[PDB]
RNA sequence: UACCUGGUUGAUCCUGCCAGUAGCAUAUGCUUGUCUCAAAGAUUAAGCCAUGCAUGUCUAAGUACGCACGGCCGGUACAGUGAAACUGCGAAUGGCUCAUUAAAUCAGUUAUGGUUCCUUUGGUCGCUCGUACUUGGAUAACUGUGGUAAUUCUAGAGCUAAUACAUGCCGACGGGCGCUGACCCCCUUCGCGGGGGGGAUGCGUGCAUUUAUCAGUGGUGACUCUAGAUAACCUCGGGCCGAUCGCACGCCGGCGGCGACGACCCAUUCGAACGUCUGCCCUAUCAACUUUCGAUGGUAGUCGCCGUGCCUACCAUGGUGACCACGGGUGACGGGGAAUCAGGGUUCGAUUCCGGAGAGGGAGCCUGAGAAACGGCUACCACAUCCAAGGAAGGCAGCAGGCGCGCAAAUU
RNA sequence: UAAAGUUGCUGCAGUUAAAAAGCUCGUAGUUGGAUCUCUCUCGGCCGAAGCGUUUACUUUGAAAAAAUUAGAGUGUUCAAAGCAGGCCGCCUGGAUACCGCAGCUAGGAAUAAUGGAAUAGGACCGCGGUUCUAUUUUGUUG
RNA sequence: CGCUACUACCGAUUGGAUGGUUUAGUGAGGCCCUCGGAUCGGCCCCGCCGGGGUGCCCUGGCGGAGCGCUGA
């Protein structure tokens, strides 16, 4: 194939957007973006799949371009815009905001934040480099880069972004008993404190992760993010606090809310 | 046209590979950039990406170091002597990458003589026409002159080296790739390497 | 052991022969400095690396090369090339319709540096993917293991 | 490429052995009892009750 | 549902095949009331194609002197709607088909510390000491003369635009920093001499580029990484350092808020391209193959976006094989998968998802971030259209549709 | 395709039904007899470091497209399907399993290969030497 | 041995037809290099000159010629 790509199989498309297979043969092929295609939502999927305010791609863009969808504070008028982990999205005319948190399934939730947890966000960091006369460099998971960080601030650690003005007002530093989530592979979605992390040079990093209710994972160190320093977010969690349930208990849980219901 | 792809040659085994697409854009290649010695003549080329490689057609100035002294000076190229690769390259005088090329002497005497204050490259006549005679004696504060007899201490040149600036041409080799860049820059031979490269060019002859 | 044999000059890029030496510091020669770095993965670089004066540009220890994948253990079969030598990998390769394996091998051209020496027919030698090298050549010997009968 | 699913069952399978007079007497059995249109609706229940069966004792085999 | 039954004998028990039995796919025959899904010119011919359609695109914001409409006022340069044309972007996706292709493709796993990357997103964009209250020449649309049998052919003439082509400042700007060092001062030393300062005048200066040298902010398992210092370079077929548009309008005589375009470089996204490891059907009535025209490796280079015999020069004689090399065949595109199946297996996978290849057969290119592109171009080979005989124009393995081939497949 | 245990790995046959080379040697291949019951340093008792010869094997963990398959929920009027739906603005899904082989990961050490001293070309303790070398010296300089 | 049919082989014929590989020679077309220079400009020079200062040159706008100098 002669050049890239421009269409999306709807087949193909990442299964955690749930999308169904009768209603078309495409899917929305996100733009590109601060987040990867297969790890990021595209903004007409969370506003009609998710959100029901619209229910077609026309609706969709007669909302977005009369200006009210903001990421991250500003205004964003693609459709197709990849929005992804930890983005916050808001809606001032009528009033809400949401921020893109992995549920315990491995799926965009729609979390409802407060007002003043929108004016933030948090970011990890993926490389600190200098350059230009010795100004140091950070790189975060959304593709943001800031001159002049803090000296503290490592790779693999989590800054928290004022998003007006976008400086960095605090940082978490990546180490054993800090809360983190899973934003990536089989653990998706599972927040946990860090219990050790093993090195293999040359190869990948495994991190050991032991949830709320004991139960222990493993990941890859690329996979791991740092939610707050030791056993408190910094930032609000979905209705499901990070812990998976198994089929079993779901079943049971589902069964008592079915009795109790009515 | 041109190719650089792998699936035109044999396996190592020594069996015939049978082509499974046509040649691609992506493998090409060029002809050569023979590089010859006289008034600049440089082409650009547009590459993949849409960048920009010069293509050096003729050639006659460097940019040559001397790296001993620290000095780094445009010259002019002369003539070509030795080639590593081929000597019908040094028969064409062709300016490819390590090269051995004969440059001007004249703005490292001109620095050698303001610097150290010391003749350099010059015959027993004892001419010094006016304006050298100031560069290499000159009137001088004592601070001044104090820091130029500090200088002579540690100025001596190799004999190699000297002979070569009596002859007022330099052996370099170039660092560049005149074929790719539209530069013919390099470093003045000494040492051991320049030793061994005008005991090869003496065999060659 | 003269290092010139080839029509050009052979050194390492990274060091500067020619610095200006005043006569009083003439003790014979300057003790050329050598170029050598130590590559990761826990492997040693070999004394006759840090002291010999061979060029090899695809030296992992004193060339411009970068270890970097795949790390492979093999057993030397041929040394007639120059600079680089024929391993042999032998294996088991599992047929499930019969539930039982076939021995299988194949043959890989690997990159020897110099400071291996006294390297025989039937050692083992831990080998490390790099660039390649050559048309066949994508690995290089980073260690050396001597035979289970060696004098 | 369209916008269309494929997936489909047969819901029923067929004797293997065409003409035997027990097999065919115990359907009969059963058409007649129950008021059944064709053999068909019997092979679509039995059908049925073996995929069940051919479940159960997977399950069994396994540890408890 | 882990299943058998008929047939050799005068009769018996075996071996053993033939036949029966069930499913699944293609075709075909007879038959057919309702309703929901739903495959469909793959097989033979990657054979040939009439005709029509399948890729175009304008916002408040690049260029409007078409009255083509419409003014409001009529000198208010330009109201607005706006065909056309220039400019920009896309046309490299999608769709089709399965001819080629046998460690190739492809799959899983890794690598780029060996490269390119339009766009989106973030950073950077007075860091450089050197007409601007705005520069120049065209050209199209349009108006007029045309030529040819003929095309989405174009010529001559007359105007006129730019975010098309070019050209080119001011300012920040005071300096700082390297070098230079006329001179001047302090100090010690009788003194000499030594030590320490201030300095006029000259050259250079930022980020990209090319080379050489020096020291050792942040990073990696590992850089010859990142940053720093120095001497220079910096392509006339030139590198960045805004001569651009819109909307609100303001304050104190100059300063300004939102945007939109553009831009070197870095990062990011989308990739792509080479590699690593393991894995493929039949065939020995293919047992040795490659190497004189690169086969395997070394040194230096050329070319390439880069690592590499990729190519060249000089060297060495290597490299693969009964663990099946090399050669041949395939009714072979590879997978995810499909049919059948107690357990193990056998067979199928042209076919809607992923990857590859091709656009009648080869080959060569332009433009572009991205084609060796064919609903782009240039040739040759095979077919074939119009012709006034001078010439011109082709490519349905896109959607319909026709011919042909066939056992075999739908509406211009 | 099953029937075909008539291709036989599971799992067939070779005295007379088709079938063991005329006989022996012999390279590759295949197979191969008993036997052997973690610590010294670093950082805050642990976290670190090796290396126990290396594995094969077995168990775990990670990474592994969706569709399809298995399978959870859900009265499409039932069903093949679909991923929907339920209650009087709320409530709730869109699970899970499986994914050879090869490649990563951490436990086990039966089985099966492989080695560890027999010219001592041995282990451990101390010794002594030989050589080169990094820094201590040391407000500072020196 | 005789009667009929089918299949297959050897095939004299020095078989053809189709295809595919090569030796040698020729070689379209593109691309690169070295030239080439039909034309179109700009500077200059004058006849021509608008005005500034003042006849007085710093810039408009022409025609003529210069293998003048250069660019495309
Ligand atoms: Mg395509
Ligand atoms: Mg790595
Ligand atoms: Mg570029
Ligand atoms: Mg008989
Ligand atoms: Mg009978
Ligand atoms: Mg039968
Ligand atoms: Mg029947
Ligand atoms: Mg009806
Ligand atoms: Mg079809
Ligand atoms: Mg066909
Ligand atoms: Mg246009
Ligand atoms: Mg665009
Ligand atoms: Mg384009
Ligand atoms: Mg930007
Ligand atoms: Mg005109
Ligand atoms: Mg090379
Ligand atoms: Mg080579
Ligand atoms: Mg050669
Ligand atoms: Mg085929
Ligand atoms: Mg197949
Ligand atoms: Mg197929
Ligand atoms: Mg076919
Ligand atoms: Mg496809
Ligand atoms: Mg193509
Ligand atoms: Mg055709
Ligand atoms: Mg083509
Ligand atoms: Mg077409
Ligand atoms: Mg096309
Ligand atoms: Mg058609
Ligand atoms: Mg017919
Ligand atoms: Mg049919
Ligand atoms: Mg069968
Ligand atoms: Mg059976
Ligand atoms: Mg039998
Ligand atoms: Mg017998
Ligand atoms: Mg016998
Ligand atoms: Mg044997
Ligand atoms: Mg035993
Ligand atoms: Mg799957
Ligand atoms: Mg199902
Ligand atoms: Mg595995
Ligand atoms: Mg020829
Ligand atoms: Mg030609």
């Amino acid at each position: 194939a002669r050049g890239p790509k421009k269409h999306l199989k709807r087949v193909a498309a990442p299964k955690h957007w749930m999308l169904d297979k009768l209603t078309g043969v495409f899917a929305p092929r996100p733009s590109t973006g601060p987040h990867k295609l297969r790890e990021c939502l595209p903004l007409i999927i969370f506003l009609r799949n998710r959100l029901k305010y619209a229910l077609t791609g026309d609706e969709v863009k007669k909302i977005c371009m009369q200006r009210f969808i903001k990421i991250d504070g500003k205004v964003r008028t693609d459709i197709t815009y990849p929005a992804g982990f930890m983005d916050v999205i808001s809606i001032d005319k009528t009033g809400e905001n949401f921020r893109l948190i992995y549920d315990t399934k491995g799926r965009f939730a729609v979390h409802r934040i407060t007002p003043e947890e929108a004016k933030y966000k948090l970011c990890k960091v993926r490389k600190i480099f200098v350059g230009t006369k010795g100004i140091p460099h950070l790189v975060t998971h959304d593709a943001r880069t800031i001159r002049y960080p803090d000296p503290l601030i490592k790779v693999n650690d989590t800054i928290q972004i004022d998003l007006e003005t976008g400086k960095i007002t605090d940082f978490i530093k990546f180490d054993t008993g800090n809360l983190c989530m899973v934003t990536g592979g089989a653990n998706l979605g599972r927040i946990g404190v860090i219990t050790n992390r093993e090195r293999h040079p040359g190869s990948f990093d495994v991190v050991h992760v032991k949830d709320a209710n004991g139960n222990s994972f493993a990941t890859r160190l690329s996979n791991i993010f740092v939610i707050g320093k030791g056993n408190k977010p910094w930032i609000s969690l979905p209705r499901g606090k990070g812990i998976r349930l198994t089929i079993a208990e779901e079943r049971d849980k589902r069964l008592a809310a079915k009795q109790s219901s009515g | 046209g041109i190719s650089r792809d792998n699936w035109h040659k044999r396996r190592k085994t020594g069996g015939k590979r049978k082509p499974y697409h046509k040649k691609r854009k992506y493998e090409l290649g060029r002809p050569a950039a023979n590089t010859k010695i006289g008034p600049r003549r440089i082409h650009t080329v547009r590459v993949r990406g849409g960048n920009k490689k010069y293509r050096a057609l003729r050639l006659d100035v460097g940019n040559f170091s001397w790296g001993s002294e620290c000095c780094t000076r445009k010259t002019r190229i002369i003539d070509v002597v030795y080639n590593a690769s081929n000597n019908e390259l040094v028969r064409t005088k062709t300016l490819v990458k390590n090269c051995i090329v004969l440059i001007d002497s004249t703005p490292y005497r001109q620095w050698y003589e303001s610097h150290y204050a010391l003749p350099l490259g010059r015959k027993k006549g004892a001419k010094l026409t006016p304006e050298e005679e100031e560069i290499l004696n000159k009137k001088r504060s004592k601070k001044i002159q104090k820091k130029y007899d500090e200088r002579k201490k540690n100025a001596k040149i190799s004999s190699l080296l000297e002979e070569q600036f009596q002859q007022g041409k330099l052996l370099a080799c170039i660092a560049s790739r005149p074929g790719q860049c539209g530069r013919a820059d390099g470093y003045v031979l000494e040492g051991k390497e320049l030793e061994f490269y005008l005991r090869k060019i003496k065999a060659r002859k | 052991a003269d290092i010139q044999t080839e029509r050009a000059y052979q050194k390492q890029p990274t060091i500067f022969q020619n610095k200006k030496r005043v006569l009083l510091g003439e003790t014979g020669k300057e003790k050329l400095p050598r170029y050598y770095k130590n590559i990761g993965l826990g492997f040693k670089t070999p004394k006759e690396a840090i002291e010999g004066t061979y060029i090899d540009k695809k030296c992992p220890f004193t060339g411009n090369v970068s270890i970097r994948g795949r790390i492979l253990s093999g057993v030397v079969t041929k040394m007639k090339m120059q600079r680089t030598i024929v391993i042999r990998r032998d294996y088991l390769h599992y047929i499930r319709k019969y539930n039982r394996f076939e021995k299988r091998h194949k043959n890989m051209s690997v990159h020897l540096s110099p400071c291996f020496r006294d390297v025989q027919i039937g050692d083992i030698v831990t080998v490390g993917e790099c660039r390649p090298l050559s048309k066949t050549v994508r690995f290089n010997v980073l260690k050396v293991t001597k035979a289970a009968g060696t004098k | 490429p369209v916008a269309r699913s494929w997936v489909c069952r047969k819901t029923y399978v067929t004797p293997r052995r065409p003409f035997e007079k027990s097999r065919l007497d115990q359907e009969l059995k059963l058409i007649g009892e129950y008021g059944l249109r064709n053999k068909r609706e019997v092979w679509r229940v039995k059908f049925t009750l073996a995929k069940i069966r051919k479940a159960a004792r997977e399950l069994l085999t396994l540890d408890e």
